[PDB]
Order: C-alpha cells, then structure tokens, then sequence
C-alpha cells in the first residue's frame, strides 16, 4: 500500500518476476532532448530542413521524400553521444540480482543496453539503432556498420545495392516490432509492475498496465499521475509522484541499495569514459 | 501503429 | 524582434481593426473549471462510477447510446450559471464593444463566451455548446432552456413527440465540425492580427489554421509556454506573452490602457450575474 511496503518486497525477493514500463520520463535526467521541445535543442536544427511539421521526422513517405532531417536527429541521440543516468542503472541493478523479468522502454536512446541490460530483458517498442534494413536491398545491417556515414552528415547506402539504410526505427503508421508480443507472456506472470516516467499516452502501451493479475501491485513513480493507473485505480496501486530521479533515488535507499548503488555507477561511467 | 499523431480527432468534415 | 508592448501601440493606434481570437482551456481554469477531468476534482470522482474505459468515451456516441448517464452527469456541470467568466472573457467582450473583433474561435463547450456578451455571430463554438439540442431521433431542434430542467434533476431528456434522448449540440468524437468553423476561409486572410489565448494547439485543424494569416500578421500567444506550429514555423512579427494567461492578459490591458475602462465592465456584469 505504500513505496517501502514495495522496496521490502523486492528487497525480500517476494517480486522476483518484475516487469518494468519506462519513457521518455527516465531519459531526461541524461541530457538527452528526446521531446523536441520548443527551445534549445534539435528543435532549431531540424526546422533548417523546414519539416511540415516536428512529428514529421518519423513519417516514412517524407523521409523517402527527404531523409537528411531523420539522420540528424539519429547523429544526436546515436549510441555513444549521451550516458545512462542512475535509473537506467537501477534497472541494470534489477536485472543483475535475478529480478528483472522485462523492460518495455518506449525510448530510442538505448541507454538501457548501454547501461548492460541484455537484449533478451528488453523490448524496444519503438526501434534500436542497434540494426538497419536497407530500404532496397531488405538486408539487416549491424548499428556500428553505418555510424561513419550517419556521424559524419552523410546518408548511408547499401553496399550491393546503393539504397538507403534506414536504422531499424518503428516510423508512425509501421506495425511494432514482433518482440513487442511478448506482452503476452510477461504481464501475467509478471510480479510487480514498474512504471517510471511515461506518459502513458500512446494507448497501445497504456493498455498493458491493466494486464497484470490484480494481485500484482503497480508502481507509478512518475512525476504526475496518468493512463490508466490514474483513470481506474485498484487497491494495491503505488504512486510515487515527484520527480523522477528523486523517486528511484528513494527506492534505491529503501531497498539498502545505495551503497551498492554508488558502486555501479562509477564503475560502469569508467568502462564508457 | 505506435503514438499514432491523429490518436483521437473530431473530424472537420 | 518585437514586444507585447510593440502590439499594444499597434490596437491604441487602430492599426489591427480586425482581430481574430482562439482561445482555449487555459483562459477557463482561472475560472475554476475542471474541463478535462484528469486532476483530481469533483467531476472526476463522479464519472468512474460508470466504469468508463477511458476519460475520453464520454464524448465517443458509441458508449452514450449505451450509457448516456456520464456525459449529462459532464452537462450539469457546464450548464450556464454554475460557472462565472473571468477577466479573459471580458477582454474579448472589451474587444466586441470597441468593434475590433472580427471572429472567436474557441474550444471550449463551457459557454462562457456567450455569456459574457459576445453574440454568436462574433462566435465560431469550434466544438459546440450546450444552448441548444437535437432530438436523436426526429432531428428536432431544441433550445438548451428547454432541457434544463431534466438534465440538473439527474434526468436524461426524452422528447415530446419522438420519447428518444435529446442530445445538446455537442462535437462528438467522430462527429464533423460544426457549420459555423468554415468561416476560417473568410476570416483568416483578412485578419490584421491573431490573438491566442491559453490553447495548447495540440489538436488540428485548429494549429493548421496559425499560418492561415497573412506574413505582415502578428501573432500573440499568452500561453504559458510556446506551443503549436508557433514553436515549429514562427514569424517575424511573432509575439509570445509567455506566462500564466490571466498575468498576460492584465499586463496587456495596462498597456493598452483600458484597466480603467475594464474595471467597469466587470462590475456591472457580475451585478446581472448574481
Ligand atoms: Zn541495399
Ligand atoms: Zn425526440
């Protein structure tokens, strides 16, 4: 019924199945200007191109139109650029002691696999650039394979076929990846669910946070109360509202985390920098 | 079918 | 580039004679009310009794036909009187009185536009209005008046002759926009100046209709942040009284002068209130 009541939880391997529904909430902390927001950021950059308008850049007949603007924004946020902060860490935690079941990010960032959870524990269900697919030759390609063109503001090609190689981002109106029917599997068999920083706008995700077994309690730390954990609560909900970082912080002390906390973020920030 | 912009709209015409 | 102080000399000078408003939910909360029920609120609470799917099946026709209990629970709400304008209101009455404006688009389905005076050809209720209905049967009109009385009585109205549910003229989801919002084509290009009160601009055509005015157009947004296709596409001329709305509005009447003139409409209009 309340945040340490969940901390002692987990702290007692009682959730040793944790599923876990993070945003774009948990990536500001790292720099990263995913939103797009009005002011400085990639926002100025990508009117240059004069979009029609900023969601534009993930549109897949504009981007065959003009493909210079999605690629600017794939130069920012591509894989090297920003480090995790300390909620991709303690999810990296969850994972190491055996609790993690999955992690459904809505982000592209990757941090979550740079911060060393497996490929296996997440679900991108919004894209990686951890792959490509040449848009003519259908061939998938390595992440690493197209960062000296995309790093060096050129549109990469397909080695056999000269085509454009467009990283594996899910553009709106294209179905989501098949790992994202692993929903399926997860929620009810999932013991606890995590929620940290998300909208909970887009409804295809939304929906999942009522899957669960009403057993199951579920934690909204993030900063204002949305979705449907808002709309139609049950009994054994938890909000953490605040900010979010506070918020892990405070779990991460609660469960007696933050000594080992503190160790994995400065060694994990040596192996990066 | 993921954040689709026209999630809800109230048609103009 | 230029300055809400800029903008004011431009009205005193009659320079912008004809001003065409939107507005949105930011002008109606400083006058208390809920319009969307996310925060936790008096109207909130009520509507999960029906188990809803979600906030917005309210406004969806398919789930009224099956329970039209929540969305009149909404109406009793909004139904004029509860409610009063605020200082947002009156400057767009101020603005009808000294014949400036040319048109106000809203969002809004509170009314109090109506109410504070502007009459409805001034007005385009881009999502409609609880002042009048239709019987969802016979297609009858009714004015809202005439259901009053059944919808604050937790009553849903049943027509004379038809019995079926009289439905107020409201922008249901899937619904076309109302007649009245075609007046965009005439109204945008002769537009001198765009005002835009408190609207997130999130939702289209409503944002399109930003560039519909002409380049030499100033655009004003008192929105507390920089929202809608003026973030994205600005002009030169671009104005943003960025901030809390009311804040905005007062320091734009100051600068045009009119608190004075301003302080009278409210008096005599809250006198004919209560
Ligand atoms: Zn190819
Ligand atoms: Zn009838």
């Amino acid at each position: 019924l309340s945040l340490q009541d969940v901390a002692e939880l987990i702290r007692a391997r009682a959730c040793q199945r944790v599923v876990v529904m993070v945003g774009a909430g948990i990536s500001t902390p790292s720099g990263i200007p995913d939103f797009r927001s009005p002011g400085s950021g990639l926002y100025s950059n990508l009117q240059q191109y004069d979009l029609p308008y900023p969601e534009a850049i993930f549109e897949l007949p504009f981007f065959f139109h003009n493909p210079k603007p999605f690629f600017t924004l794939a130069k920012e946020l591509y894989p090297g650029n920003y480090k995790p902060n300390v909620t991709h860490y303690f999810l990296r935690l969850l994972h190491d002691k055996g609790l993690l079941l999955r992690l459904y990010t809505q982000n592209i960032d990757g941090l979550e696999r740079v911060s060393g959870i497996p490929a296996s524990k997440l679900v991108e269900a919004h894209g990686t650039f951890a792959s490509a697919t040449c848009t003519v030759c259908q061939r998938p390609f390595p992440g690493e394979d197209i960062r000296a063109d995309v790093m060096a503001d050129r549109v990469p090609r397909c080695p056999v076929c000269t085509g454009v190689v467009k990283p594996d981002i899910v553009f709106f109106g294209e179905p989501l990846p098949q790992r994202f029917l692993l929903h399926v599997v997860d929620f009810p068999m999932a013991d606890l669910l995590l929620i940290l920083g998300t909208s909970l706008e887009v409804e295809p995700f939304a929906s999942l946070t009522e899957a669960v077994r009403s057993s199951v309690p579920r934690l909204l730390i993030n900063r204002d109360l949305v979705g449907p954990l808002a709309w139609h609560p049950r009994s054994r909900d938890v909000a953490q509202l605040g900010d979010v970082v506070h918020g892990v912080e405070s779990l991460v002390e609660l469960l007696g985390w933050t000594e080992e906390m503190r160790d994995l973020v400065q060694r994990e920030t040596g192996k990066l920098d | 079918s993921p954040v689709k912009l026209k999630t809800f709209k109230x048609i103009p015409m």
